[PDB]
């Protein structure tokens, strides 16, 4: 059917190597002022089909939505690949909800799902692209009101390789939380869980674990210092279920029932020292020491379902956790001491912007299960060291910073760095950089670190630029290179003209897709692809698989 | 020797938004609670004491760095925050504040992962917290004779 519309949108063309020649024609269907759909016909070339990509958008009472579904009926370059099966047919749908009724309910959901795990290798879209490497499903709906919060969620994901697609999913999680500020001089805090982990892989173990974790805290402050005190209980519980064969294969002594408590200590002290510079300028710096204590638990016999290896930013320096979720907490002994300077200006205004911070271990952060492989057996010391930086020359040019350096890797573990300078929407340059170690992808992530796709880790230079040549023109491209394969990653260039009323935009990209085996060791896949469109917005700058963020 | 150090006109403060009970909100009501700042209802008849609007905020989570085989390494999300400080009588002053904070992906561990990438947006909205409160003393010299 169709109408009560605005009409045809205008068409846009696109010429890609996995695709050929494409021609989208979309259709808007204006239904009501609060929801619309568009279909849009996608021929594809080499694909042999049009590919009907199907939007729908809705504003109700219960929250904003958008839903999509993307259908080819039959790949042919699919099917000369994978030819054990008939079915050729590839989708892709996707759901986004989020809504806040009555200020205290909170329905969200983030669904995506695809056919095959190379859909968005081939297809790329607003909601996912080559690097993806798996989808989200997650739903959740709470309750949530100043002191007290409840919230029932799902997890799922699909991941994205053939061979490995082992991933647990919690179905459901239950996460409540009770506060109360004013208990003397305490502010409490319990914190409650309850969940069930289950995985696609039926020989992997099934678990469902409850969690009880009371806080306490005394803030105290002054003038000039402000010392805190916490007091925290950490009870877990696991009936764990479907485990013999997973101990046949894995040398593991993995119980059904595994309980599991372990106190907290934490203090942590600031002070702040404030320094008049010159006309009119005013630096200040801060200091604070932190000291942590939680005792040594055997947790050989509780599986991993949502724990994994933190990064360390300077505040994360100070927390109290060395892995995610609460299936692997570490023991700690430990005194974190940290710096910071900050200047401002005759107007008050934070331009500057420096953090240096060290953690000391006494003894040895263990689980009972530490098999993580750095490059050398230092236990004690300051082993990490963190630090940030900021630096705002005027209101155009910029600058931030920060690295994480290991004394277990004996190499920096984390650094990044950019400069920027940002006139406004359309005249901008950016220069950044990013470095992450092989010892660091060695500890971090035991699987990658074989492969010599990320055996090396990263060194990636990025420019990106936005400058018009001439007083209507406008042009735009961007630039990535890696710098120990001496290689580029991603390249950009695309101009744009507004004539009249509507804007004609030309562009072009080529992008690391895929990994090349059977070769002299490996190579990387590239893809080329040109693409012209016919209010005034730069989409260009976020088209990449390396999108463009402002870093002021 | 050297000098030690919210601004006094700043300690009855008012807190509003269309989303109280938020992660932004609580985190910025918790903050400014720590550094001593009362927190009254808009019901007072109120003409001295200042307002905190949150305007809105929202998270951009983008591909930082890419491996040799075109997957996502790191992402890098980026809060951005919009306020607004009403003094009544000398007009409204807008407040803007960016978080930028990023972590390695694992599409083996991905619930794992999801439980890291909800551990860092909550630390993220107390961050912006704070970078919302170290600027007021810039939003109250702003007020000058014009
Ligand atoms: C298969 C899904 C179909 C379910 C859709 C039914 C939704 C009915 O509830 C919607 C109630 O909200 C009414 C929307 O009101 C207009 C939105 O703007 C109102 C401003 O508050
Ligand atoms: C020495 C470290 C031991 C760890 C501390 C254990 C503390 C045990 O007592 C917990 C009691 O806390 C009660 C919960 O606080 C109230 C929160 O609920 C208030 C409802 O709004
Ligand atoms: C509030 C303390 C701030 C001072 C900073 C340094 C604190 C270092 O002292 C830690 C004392 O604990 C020593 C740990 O002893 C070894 C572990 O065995 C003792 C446990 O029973």
């Amino acid at each position: 059917g169709d109408k009560r519309r605005s009409g045809f949108l205008i068409p846009n063309a696109k010429y890609s190597t996995k695709n050929g020649v494409e021609f989208s024609l979309p259709y808007y269907w204006n239904i009501a002022p609060n929801f619309d759909a568009t279909i849009t016909p996608h021929y594809m070339n080499k694909r042999g089909g049009v590919m009907w990509e199907n939007e729908f958008r809705y504003l109700t009472q219960l929250g904003s939505g958008l839903t999509e579904f993307d259908y080819l009926p039959s790949d042919k370059v699919y099917e000369d690949d994978h030819s054990s099966d008939s079915n050729s047919r590839r989708w892709l749908f996707y759901w986004n909800h989020s809504g806040v009724i009555d200020q205290v309910w909170r329905l969200n959901a983030d669904y995506t799902k695809v056919s095959d795990p190379d859909y968005f290798n081939d297809f790329s879209s607003k909601y996912g692209s080559s690097t993806d490497g798996y989808a989200t499903q997650k739903f959740s709906a709470g309750y949530v009101n100043q002191n007290f919060d409840a919230t029932v969620s799902t997890k799922q994901f699909q991941v994205f390789d053939r061979e490995s697609s082992n991933s647990y999913s919690a179905e459901p999680q239950l996460d409540v939380n009770y506060y109360q500020n004013d208990v003397g001089p305490f502010d409490t805090h319990l914190y409650g869980q309850v969940a069930h982990f289950v995985n696609s892989n039926n020989n992997m173990p099934e678990a469902t674990r409850v969690h009880f974790e009371p806080t306490i805290n005394l803030p105290l402050s002054n003038g000039w210092g402000s010392l805190n005190t916490e007091a925290k209980l950490l009870a877990t519980h696991y009936q764990q279920s479907n485990l013999d064969k997973y101990n046949a294969a894995n040398g593991t002594d993995y119980k059904e029932s595994v309980s599991r408590v372990m106190p907290q200590f934490k203090v942590d002290g600031k002070m702040v020292f404030e320094r008049d510079l010159q006309e009119g300028f005013t630096q200040t710096l801060e200091p604070r020491v932190q000291y942590l204590y939680v005792p040594y638990r055997d947790q050989s016999e509780i599986g991993n379902y949502d724990s994994t290896l933190l990064q360390s930013d300077y505040t994360g320096l100070f927390r109290d956790r060395t892995y995610s979720g609460l299936d692997r907490i570490a023991s700690a002994n430990q005194v974190t001491t940290g710096l910071t300077s900050r200047v401002y200006d005759a107007a008050a205004v934070e331009r500057f912007n420096i953090s240096v911070g060290q953690i000391y271990y006494f003894t040895e952060s263990r689980t009972g299960d530490d098999n993580i492989n750095w490059e050398n057996n230092d236990t004690t010391g300051s082993l990490v060291w963190a630090g940030d930086t900021y630096w705002r020359i005027a209101d155009e040019w910029g600058l931030r910073g920060g690295i994480q350096y290991d004394t277990r890797l004996d190499n920096v573990a984390t650094g990044n760095g950019t400069i920027e300078y940002r006139r406004d929407e359309n005249r901008l340059v950016q220069l950044n950089y990013r470095y992450a170690s092989p010892e660091y992808i060695q500890a971090t992530l035991p699987s990658y670190s074989t492969a010599a796709q990320y055996k090396q880790g990263i060194s990636q230079v990025g420019m990106t630029a936005s400058w018009p040549i001439v007083d209507r023109w406008s042009v735009v491209g961007a630039y990535y290179y890696d710098t120990n394969t001496r290689k580029a990653a991603n390249q950009m260039l695309g101009v744009q003209y507004n004539s009249c009323c509507y804007a004609i935009r030309l562009g072009y990209e080529r992008k690391v897709n895929g990994w090349n085996s059977n070769d002299n060791g490996g190579e990387s896949k590239y893809d080329n692809t040109f693409g012209i469109n016919i209010l005034g917005t730069q989409q260009m700058l976020r088209s990449n698989i390396l999108p463009y963020q402002s870093s002021l | 020797g050297w000098h030690l150090r919210v601004p006094t006109t700043m300690k009855t403060m008012i807190l509003q938004s269309s989303d109280p009970n938020g992660p932004l909100s609580r985190a910025v009501r918790n903050q400014l609670r720590l550094n001593g700042v009362d927190l009254i209802d808009a019901s007072t008849l109120r003409k001295d004491v200042p307002s905190l609007r949150l305007d809105g905020s929202s998270i951009q989570k983008d591909t930082a760095s890419v491996f040799q085989d075109g997957r996502t390494a790191e992402y890098q999300m980026v809060m951005t925050v919009h306020a607004s400080v009403l003094i009544p009588g000398h007009d409204i002053y807008p407040i803007t504040t960016k978080v930028y904070r990023s972590f390695f992906d694992n599409p083996q561990a991905a619930l794992a992962k999801d439980a890291e990438q909800d551990m860092i947006i909550q630390e993220m909205y107390d961050k912006a917290a704070e970078q919302l409160i170290r600027k007021l003393p810039s939003v109250q010299v702003a007020d000058v004779e014009a």
